[PDB]
């Protein structure tokens, strides 16, 4: 109909407001900040045992145990301190594309091409891990899942919709519609009241968990977004796309702040995450290596080279001690 | 004089040990190079490394001095390690051929019943034939003529031992490997044989290229093995039976011995430095 | 597909009705958070191996 | 180090690693095939045809990906049907990198038909575009394709009643089953740009119980043998 006219008028008004709010680029503000210097990280632990291309990992809240998911249908609970395999959950479907480790440390979730978010109960009364609940309702591959708490989990799938699940009942308490393409990443707020999703329509949306409505939309990328991670403050996030460029968006400023790009990089980002202080943005790449980015100055600080294949997953402990990068060559690597 | 030949033998020894060590290290430190065929190639490289660091050095010292200056016991051990490691290398070539033949003509066995235990069994079997060819001259089958000359080191020339060793070390492997690679050639040719005119011409050209490639590869393998070992085992069979009227020139005999010794240097070049997976691993190591 | 147009225009107006702050203030807040927690960032400043759990017990 | 808890943890890790090694050895003995096609291209008929005799060597139905595990002549096959995955293919097509072969099914009888999305798009043209896209992916450079042309009888009836020139304007020939079925096969063959690294095994699906799975087994064994010959340098 004629609603396209007012839709584009609203888009233009939003763009004008964002341009008006832009008075000083994040480079000008952080020019006085001294460089972080070269970041040298050496592989401390190399967890071995996977037999196919890893696709996800997630640290625990105790910063010691971590979960990894791989195409061999295995969900291994490692012990990064001693490399010991605490658990090895056999998946019903070997096509797993995401995993999460519950904040309480009791549950682990995974999902993939099967449109189901399986939830495993690690700590039970018999010492044997078993599938507590299987959450069905997505009509596309489930790309990411993050535990809101011990009882609620947020999943993002390739049906352009993110969902808030009630694990006890197994139904979608809330569904988050609005994305035009496949949602490929999802990051929870530190206070767990908000969460952003990076989708294949080259845009990211900030969602309210309670109300289930899109608060903001961030359109800066030229290609589909593969990763997203909230800055420790909770007021900003970084996105990694196949544009071979990472981007920092601020919630309050409602616009892009910094672009983490290099001419020598033509491969897409597969995973991003921040350090404890938020001053290093560690981004995995299809160039087989993870590049450490100084968030405030957009300088390539370090390089976590070592992986034989593409770096699919990446995460930083909650205490900020170490960063672990899983890769398609079936090896987790803790760097420190 | 002796400096030139000593330098040549030394550089040959160095190239052989360097190549075998590089192959073994690349297989050990790489996770992609950890399948049954690469295990057999690595065991061949290990055997050739033992040939280069346990036989080649003492053989070179014997060649340049033109006399044995290590003792009867050290000569006997050198002969034993000369026959054990070199016979094991030959049977490693035969075992690689057998593994390739099983992989090519029996895909079901390749998928289901191919495990590294098979690779270990084959390697143990190649070292077993090595031991059973190198040990019999230790106890019995040793004429006193061998010890009659302290300033010499020669393999026991008993006619029965000559037949037993020469056959079980080269001629049984040479017929077995010829049969296996002929069957592999037949299988490869059968697989290769089985606008529209442009596509037909392209298919014909590609089939001809594949036939040329397979005949070249089989030529390289069988030619190197034959041009290195056959000269040695023809002499090592005719000479013992012909005590007189068959004088052997020192130059030709030494060239022949070192041609077979150089088969251990040429083995990593063919079985390891030619395939794509080792080239990529070496590029990743460099 | 007219109802989806109404939903989209409502979403756009709701997004445009939110309050925004200057980018300089937001960048300054981000730079203050980074510098305030820079002491507790083991990746940023290499930590001695005595208390580093992944190298020395 | 030597504490009882650490000894128990290391023993648990060793037992788990042994179990993982056993499971990986078991999984390496299974031939993995990726089944693709456009809507009702007759892939369901193919799946049903292969699960008549040999099958499988509170759960929730997934509707995302379908598992078909069938054994034929001492060979374990695992067919992954992704026809119900209505999303961007390039975001998960790399998950199937390394499958032994791709079974691609197209119905011969849909040349007359058009897609429900728009009338001005032949179903055969959509299938040809899908074949061109999936045959020339960077993931499937060396992966051979087992092409199945389903519904030969319906295609024969349709070409008896309706001409084939509507699907292929450049086509020229007397309309009969053999030449038209050969022309469509050649058109699907010509979409393969990687003629040196991969081959296409085209079969016309038939009602016989064993012929289709027998052709799949023959193609898979011929792929394995050619891979083993390429590894030895003889191909
Ligand atoms: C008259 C008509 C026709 C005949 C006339 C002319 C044409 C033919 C002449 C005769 C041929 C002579 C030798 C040719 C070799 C040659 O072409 O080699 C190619 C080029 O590689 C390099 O250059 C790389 C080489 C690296 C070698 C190692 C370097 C270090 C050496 C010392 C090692 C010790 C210290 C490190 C590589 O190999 P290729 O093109 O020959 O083709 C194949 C090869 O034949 C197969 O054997 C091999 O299979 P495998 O052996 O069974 O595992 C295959 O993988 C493949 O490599
Ligand atoms: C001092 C010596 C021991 C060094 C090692 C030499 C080998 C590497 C040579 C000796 C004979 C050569 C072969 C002699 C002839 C041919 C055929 C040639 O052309 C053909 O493929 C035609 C074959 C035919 O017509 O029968 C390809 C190279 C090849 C296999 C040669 C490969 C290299 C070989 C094995
Ligand atoms: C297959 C590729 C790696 C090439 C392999 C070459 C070898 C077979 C060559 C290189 C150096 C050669 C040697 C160079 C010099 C001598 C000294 C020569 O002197 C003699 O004892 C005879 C003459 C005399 O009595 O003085 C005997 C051959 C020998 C050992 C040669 C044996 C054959 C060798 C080892
Ligand atoms: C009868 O003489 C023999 C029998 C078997 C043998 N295997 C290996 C050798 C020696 C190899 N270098 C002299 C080249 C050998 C000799």
């Amino acid at each position: 109909d004629q609603l396209r006219q007012e839709a584009e008028q609203l888009k233009n008004q939003i763009r004008d407001a964002r341009k008006a709010c832009a008075d000083a680029t994040l480079s000008q503000i952080t020019n006085n900040i001294d460089p972080v210097g070269r970041i040298q990280m050496r592989t401390r632990r190399t967890l071995r045992g996977h037999l196919a291309k890893i696709y996800a990992m997630h640290w625990g809240t105790d910063s010691r145990l971590l979960v990894s998911a791989s195409q061999d249908g295995k969900l291994i609970i490692w012990d990064s301190y001693t490399t010991n395999k605490v658990h090895a959950i056999p998946l019903r479907s070997s096509w797993v594309m995401t995993c999460a480790y519950a904040p309480s440390g009791n549950y682990v979730a995974c999902g993939g091409l099967d449109n189901i978010c399986s939830i495993y109960n690690l700590k039970t009364r018999e010492g044997n891990v078993r599938v507590s609940r299987e959450l069905a309702g997505h009509t596309g591959y489930l790309s990411c899942c993050r535990f809101l708490d011990d009882n609620q989990i947020v999943t993002s799938s390739g049906d352009t919709t993110c969902a808030l699940w009630d694990i006890e009942t197994g139904q979608q308490t809330t569904t988050f519609t609005g994305h035009t393409g496949d949602v490929m990443s999802l990051s929870l707020a530190p206070d767990t009241r908000l969460f952003v999703s990076g989708a294949c329509d080259a845009s990211a949306k900030l969602w309210d968990v309670r109300e289930g409505m899109c608060r903001q939309t961030f359109t800066g990328h030229e290609s589909d977004i593969n990763a997203i991670c909230f800055f420790p403050n909770g007021n900003a996030f970084a996105t990694g796309s196949d544009d071979a460029t990472c981007r920092l968006f601020d919630l309050r400023a409602d616009q892009e702040l910094m672009t983490y790009s290099h001419d020598n990089i033509i491969c897409g980002i597969t995973s991003v995450s921040f350090s404890k202080s938020g001053r290093l943005l560690l981004a995995g790449y299809d160039d087989f290596n993870c590049n450490v980015w100084d968030a405030l100055k957009a300088d390539r600080a370090g390089v976590l080279a070592g992986h034989d294949n593409r770096v699919s997953c990446l995460g930083v402990t909650d205490d900020g001690m170490a960063v672990a990068t899983g890769s398609w060559d079936s090896f987790l690597k803790i760097w420190n | 004089y002796q400096v030139i030949t000593s330098l040549l033998l030394g550089t040959l020894i160095f190239c052989a040990v360097l190549g075998n060590a590089c192959v073994v290290a690349a297989i050990a430190l790489e996770r992609s190079l950890q399948n049954v065929a690469n295990y057999l190639i690595g065991s061949l490289a290990v055997t050739d490394l033992m040939v280069s660091v346990l036989v080649l050095p003492m053989a070179a010292l014997y060649q340049v001095l033109n006399k044995w200056t290590l003792g009867q016991v050290t000569c006997d051990l050198f002969i034993a390690l000369d026959v054990l490691c070199c016979t094991s290398s030959i049977w490693h070539l035969c075992a690689i051929a057998l593994d390739r033949y099983w992989a090519i003509t029996d895909p079901i066995d390749y998928v289901n019943k191919r495990t590294p235990r098979r690779a270990a069994a084959l390697i143990s079997l190649t070292w077993l034939i090595g031991f059973l060819i190198s040990i019999p001259p230790m106890l019995g089958w040793r004429t006193p003529e061998d010890r009659s000359d302290p300033d010499a080191c020669t393999i026991s020339k008993d006619h029965g031992y000559t037949i037993y060793s020469t056959f079980g070390a080269f001629y049984i492997p040479l017929l077995l490997m010829l049969v296996l690679y002929g069957r592999i050639f037949r299988a490869a040719r059968f697989r290769i044989r089985k606008k529209n005119e442009r596509n037909a011409e392209a298919k014909r050209k590609m089939a001809l290229a594949r036939e040329r490639k397979t005949v070249k590869t089989l030529g390289i393998i069988m030619g190197t093995f034959i041009l290195c070992w056959l000269p040695f085992f023809i002499v090592a069979l005719v000479l013992p039976f012909c005590e007189s009227s068959c004088h052997m020139p020192t130059l030709l005999g030494a060239i022949i011995n070192w041609l077979g010794y150089s088969n251990s240097l040429l083995n990593p070049v063919i079985y390891a430095y030619f395939n794509k997976d080792f080239q990529n691993a070496f590029k990743k190591i460099i | 597909s007219i109802a989806q147009a109404r939903k989209l225009v409502e979403q756009l107006k709701m997004e445009a009705n939110i309050d925004r702050i200057k980018v300089s203030k937001a960048a300054a807040d981000l730079m203050a958070y980074c510098e305030a927690h820079a002491k507790e960032d083991p990746l940023l400043t290499p930590v001695p191996a005595s208390e580093n759990p992944f190298r020395e017990k | 180090t030597l504490s009882a808890e650490d000894k128990a943890a290391v023993e648990r890790s060793k037992m788990i690693d042994r179990n993982l090694r056993e499971d990986g050895e078991k999984a390496a003995r299974e031939v993995k095939l990726l089944l693709l096609g456009a809507g009702e291209s007759g892939k369901n008929t193919i799946v049903k045809q292969m699960k008549i005799i040999h099958e499988a060597g509170t759960r929730v139905k997934t509707t995302g990906i379908v598992e078909t595990h069938f054994t034929f002549k001492d060979l374990h096959f695992k067919m992954f049907d992704v026809g119900a995955q209505r999303s961007e293919r390039k975001k998960w097509i790399h998950c199937f990198e390394g499958v032994t072969a791709i079974i691609f099914c197209v119905a011969l009888s849909d040349y007359d038909l058009v897609l429900a999305e728009d009338e001005e798009m032949n179903r055969m043209h959509a299938s040809m575009k899908l074949f061109d896209s999936i045959c020339n992916n960077k993931w499937f450079t060396d992966t051979s394709i087992i092409l199945f042309l389903n519904k030969k009888d319906l295609f024969e009836e349709k070409i008896k009643k309706s001409p084939l020139t509507i699907c292929y304007p450049e086509y020229a020939g007397s309309n009969t089953y053999e030449e038209a079925a050969a022309y469509i096969q050649c058109q699907f063959e010509d979409l393969n740009k990687r003629k040196d690294t991969k081959e296409i095994y085209t079969h016309f699906t038939c009602s016989t119980d064993t012929k289709n799975v027998q052709f799949v087994f023959d193609a898979v064994t011929d792929v394995i043998i050619k891979n083993n010959l390429k590894d030895c340098g003889l191909f």
